């Protein structure tokens, strides 16, 4: 089914296949009505235009609410397998089989075009009811098939005789390809083919004289191979329109990003383009660009990325230079270059001002904090602080925003969570973001919906309620990840959770080998801290504490200056408490623990107070004053069982007191 | 693209609180006449991208009457000093 | 020979074939006349030396003593002088090449084979009256050669008539698609039209025909440099650096 | 902290720790390349075809960083 691929502005052999089916359905002489599902799979890919930006937008509208079958490749083998599935589909498939055998010439092709335009197609419904004398079904221009057939008819009167000669040469080439297939052998004889074929071949006006040499003109042109064939220019094996090719690739990249498809067939045909279709169809370059990221190729990806932005910018009359730089900046952020992306992005702001268009700045401003969210350590380098943006976007407008406010409030929530603000304000801010996301469609905006789940699981896990976290955890999508943050980030993140499980299960050999991978991999900041935190916990288990104690405080010191992450400042703090008291010297931690107790009492996070409570009771039991620790734990025993992951530490202390 | 107003909730609250130049592309330039093609309407500009089929369809529609419109104006037969453009002009006045 | 020269891609390939032509290659002395089958006294091997070694701009060897030997045997051969003039052209020696070309036109007035460089010399030389003379004279022979459609466009470019000059470059390429040098010129002719979008594709096709085009990279780099996208043009300038590192301008 | 790959006559210098990518040319073809502290030693291609001829006066090139001009060894 493979062959050279070429873009054609004329009647592809695929287009006539739909034309064959619509003729049978409208003729109503055979009583054969094509199922509505068959038409919706064939014509719909041909419908014009879907559009797809490289990045900055993921499946904003491309996602179909109802799952759709993949578009069908232009091979007679693939089209039949659609009709063939039905028990009576052999009747429908044979109808197409007979017609494709009936059309042995270009004049016959013209017969089909003339029949549809004069009788079948109808200008408007007002003449439909006055055409009750028609023995065939009639179609309106504005209908689904009507607008399709009008374009096909327009696409037929547009070319010269050179256009029609190429029509018939390829179809016979297209037809004879299916002849050398196993499926054709199963349909070698079907008696119904002769019946349907003879229905249209009648009224030939000659059967004695012209048909002897009518055969001669075709056979001589065809490759009988008795002698050397008549020499002709190389002809493409498959012809596809721009719109049909757009639907296959868009489905392929979406399917690759996250009824069976043919990845092998689509990729081979797309590799045989004549280098002029790629200019008329720039999206072929990016199809390599997504593939290039998969194997993590640096030089290959950049040439494809640059190539896609040279062809797209000129075709679109609007200025798109202000979009190319940030996307390249996005690509730079994907390979953890970070600093190189900053210089590239900076020049994007200057070009946007020259255009003097307001709508693009919001796209620029949204990209700002998305990059800072992945890499919070660069918040100082920007010319605008993160708090400035939130104040601008909150009062941005009252109309024509839709998703801007949904974006605006989530960034405030991350900063408030990092700033260890009061839990009353964090819940209210998160409420603002949850209400605006779910108000509109959450399915189309898959990216923010996943980010809601990630925050809410993180927010409630921080509160200490795993029961709530578990419900939302089943909705967080895996391996989906997000744009501008690598491509193997999902694999690494899944690996971190395995390592944490291995520490609990005392698989010290596994974690030790993984820590070797940590020091020479390029990791996102959120991934850095976890492995940075993982290294601290592993060293505590081993028993060596001089290195870990000198190591943990440098982390927290740079966890307060480089990034003002309070949550990770707290989480790092308690291991040092655990390191001290495990070494039979926890009194040094008494000044440190109390500063956090009254500090977190004002905040009101119950998980924070109780964890400090366990460390306080544990301090008091290693000094020789376990009497009052029992009294203190007894009054608060009711409120400390509400948190599941501390019960194991809580229950274990109970047998010690006994 | 709900514009914050297609949301029923925030739309309800607002009521209570109240109380493009074109540049040619490379494919646009043609071989025969150095004048580039200028699209007639914004419908032929697909998201800023010029549809090669649609533009070439208009080109065929333009050239088609041009063959029939050949004889108008300049062409003059021998033996008749008046061209057929005003043959139909006086013919129009004949019945009217 | 031309089909054989075409399949060569790099200079190191030429050295491999040249050695093969010397040690383990010999002609059928029966078919060829005597005193000719000898490789040292052949002519095509000599003409091969002048051809492949300079169009690919490869390292020269056994090239000097052959060149003067062909000038002695062929003093009136039109092809050699145009090639000899082209050698002056390739070394950025424009004044001497002009004197060399002036003999071709006077001796052979109808030769639309290497005049593309002649009208290329005249454009850099300036002197619009002479170009207007050449453009009128060359177009009179025939307008179907690849060259005859590039000479006129140059004449039309000097007169600041861009919407017409842009037309001939597309015309000059259609007759023979091998003349990729007209792609960069067609791109330049968009820049003067204050149409940066159309220029980008014209330059970009040139590198896609053959990536080893210093002219195409430089012309594409400038079109971004004219706009504010300074860093976005840095990669293109970097690529052009590898083609001709030994240049002050780049 | 840069990863360098040397072709027959072209070198690509990709910055990994920080920065972008750079590329440099060379006066002639390179046989092999050997790393030394703060630079690379390049050996000319000796012979190819089958005649065997080679140069001996100078075939080694020392470069410290991509932008600076090359240097010559001393023996």
């Amino acid at each position: 089914k493979y062959g050279p691929l070429g873009i054609t502005n004329f009647i592809t052999p695929y287009d006539l296949c739909i034309l064959i089916l619509i003729h049978a359905h409208c003729s109503q002489d055979n009583g054969i009505s094509v199922p509505t599902a068959v038409f919706l799979r064939l014509i719909s890919p041909t419908r014009p235009s879907l559009e797809w930006n490289p990045l900055l937008k993921d499946n904003s509208n491309l996602r179909s609410s109802s799952i759709v079958p993949p578009p069908v490749l232009p091979i007679l083998d693939n089209i039949i397998r659609i009709l063939l599935d039905d028990k009576d589909g052999n009747k429908i498939a044979l109808t197409l089989m007979g017609y494709l055998e009936a059309i042995n010439g270009l004049d016959s092709i013209n017969r089909l075009m003339m029949d549809l335009e004069k009788n079948c197609l109808v200008n408007n419904y007002r003449s439909m009811k006055m055409r009750t004398t028609s023995t065939r079904r009639q179609m309106t221009r504005a209908s689904f098939l009507g607008t399709f057939l009008s374009t096909c008819i327009r696409k037929y009167q547009i070319g010269d005789f050179e256009m029609r000669e190429t029509i018939w040469i390829n179809l016979q080439n297209f037809k004879t390809v299916f002849k050398h297939t196993p499926l054709w052998l199963r349909f070698k004889d079907n008696v119904h083919i002769q019946k349907v074929k003879n229905c249209l071949l009648a009224n030939d006006e000659i059967s004695v004289e012209d048909q002897q040499m009518v055969e001669f003109f075709q056979h001589f042109n065809n490759g009988n191979d008795a002698d050397s064939k008549t020499m002709n220019e190389e002809n493409y094996g498959t012809l596809i329109s721009i719109q049909h090719l757009q639907s296959i690739v868009n489905r392929q990249i979406v399917n690759w990003l996250d009824y069976e498809e043919q990845s092998g067939l689509v990729f081979d045909l797309l590799d045989t383009l004549s280098l002029n279709d790629a200019t008329k169809f720039p999206l072929i370059f990016i199809l390599k660009y997504l593939e290039a990221i998969k194997e993590n190729s640096y030089q290959t990806a950049l040439d494809s990325l640059h190539n896609y932005f040279d062809y797209k910018s000129t075709g679109n009359s609007q200025n798109y230079f202000h979009i190319s730089l940030l996307s390249l900046a996005t690509f730079h952020s994907s390979f953890n270059e970070c600093d190189a992306a900053i210089n590239s992005f900076e020049e994007a702001t200057r070009i946007a001002r020259e255009n003097k268009d307001m709508e693009t700045l919001n796209l620029i401003m949204i990209w700002i904090i998305n990059f800072i969210e992945v890499h919070p350590e660069y918040a100082n380098r920007f010319y605008i602080t993160v708090e400035q943006i939130i104040k601008y976007l909150k009062n941005s407008s009252d109309v024509e925003d839709a998703n801007i406010f949904s974006n605006a409030y989530k960034f405030e929530t991350l900063l408030s969570m990092v700033k260890e603000s009061k839990t009353a304000e964090v819940s209210s801010s998160l409420l603002k973001f949850m209400a605006i996301t779910l108000q509109n469609v959450p399915s189309q905006n898959f990216d923010l919906f996943q980010s809601l789940v990630s925050y809410e699981v993180k927010f409630w896990k921080e509160l200490g309620y795993e029961s709530i976290s578990d419900v939302y955890e089943k909705f967080l999508s895996k391996t989906s990840s997000s744009s501008l943050r690598n491509y193997d980030s999902s694999i690494i993140n899944q690996d971190i959770k395995v390592a944490f499980k291995a520490l609990e299960e005392d698989d010290f050999l596994k974690v030790k080998q993984y820590l070797l991978k940590s020091e020479s991999l390029e990791l996102d900041y959120d991934q850095k801290i976890n492995l940075k935190y993982l290294r601290v916990k592993y060293l505590v288990k081993i028993g060596d504490y001089d290195l870990s104690m000198r190591l943990i405080n440098q982390y927290v010191k740079e966890c307060c200056e480089e990034v003002a992450d309070s949550n990770w400042r707290f989480k790092f703090e308690i291991e040092s408490i655990n390191v001290l008291l495990l070494s039979d010297v926890g009194i040094r931690s008494l000044p440190k623990i109390i500063k956090l107790i009254d500090e977190y009492k004002e905040i009101g996070n119950p998980l924070r107070c109780v964890i400090l409570l366990l460390k306080l009771c544990e301090v008091l039991i290693q000094v020789g004053k376990s009497m009052e620790a029992e009294c203190l734990i007894s009054c608060n025993l009711s409120t400390i069982l509400e948190f599941p992951f501390v019960r194991k530490k809580t229950d274990e202390l109970l047998e010690s007191l006994s | 693209a709900r514009a914050l107003r297609d949301i029923s909730l925030f739309n309800d609250i607002r009521k209570d609180q109240n109380s493009v130049k074109y540049i040619p592309s490379l494919s646009a330039y043609n071989v025969f006449n150095e004048f580039p093609y200028y699209p007639t309407s914004a419908s032929q500009l697909l998201d800023g991208k010029l549809d090669e089929f649609l533009m070439l369809s208009e080109q065929y529609k333009s050239r088609l009457p041009k063959i029939r419109k050949l004889g108008w104006n300049r062409f003059k037969p021998i033996g008749i000093n008046k061209t057929m453009y005003e043959l139909e002009m006086l013919r129009s006045r004949a019945r009217a | 020979w031309l089909e054989l020269m075409d399949c060569l891609q790099k200079v190191d390939d030429a050295l491999l074939l040249n050695n093969y032509l010397y040690q383990n290659f010999q002609f059928k002395f029966s078919e060829n006349l005597g005193s000719q089958r000898t490789i040292e006294f052949n002519i095509m091997i000599k003409f091969f030396k002048l051809k492949v070694f300079e169009e690919l701009n490869g390292q020269l060897e056994d090239y000097f003593e052959d060149l003067e030997f062909l000038l002695q045997v062929f003093p009136n051969f039109t092809f050699l002088k145009a090639y000899n003039a082209t050698i002056s052209y390739n070394n950025l020696d424009y004044v001497t090449a002009e004197s060399r070309f002036d003999d071709i036109v006077k001796q052979d007035p109808y030769r639309l084979n290497d005049l593309e460089t002649y009208s290329n010399i005249l454009y850099v030389m300036q002197k619009n009256s002479k170009l207007a003379y050449l453009a009128q004279f060359v177009s009179q022979i025939d307008r179907f050669r690849p060259e005859t459609c590039c000479i006129i466009a140059n004449y039309y470019s000097a007169r600041q008539e861009h919407e017409k000059s842009i037309m001939y470059f597309r015309r000059a390429l259609t007759l023979d698609k091998k003349t990729t040098n007209a792609w960069t010129l067609m791109g330049h002719e968009f820049v003067e039209l204050s149409n940066s979008h159309a220029a980008i594709e014209c330059y970009r096709r040139a590198v896609d025909i053959c990536p080893r085009d210093f002219k195409a990279w430089f012309g594409l780099g400038q079109a971004y440099a004219l706009l504010d996208m300074h860093l976005y043009s840095l990669y293109y300038f970097q690529k052009a650096c590898t083609l001709k590192p030994w240049d002050r301008r780049i | 902290d840069c990863f360098v790959v040397v072709l027959s006559d072209i070198a690509h210098v990709y910055m990994l720790k920080n920065g972008g990518s750079t590329t440099v040319c060379f006066p002639f073809q390179i046989g092999n390349a050997f790393w030394y502290a703060n630079g690379v030693i390049l050996e000319r291609e000796t012979s190819a075809s089958k005649p065997i001829e080679f140069d001996l006066k100078h075939k080694y090139i020392t470069l410290t960083d991509p932008m600076a001009p090359f240097g010559l060894i001393s023996i």
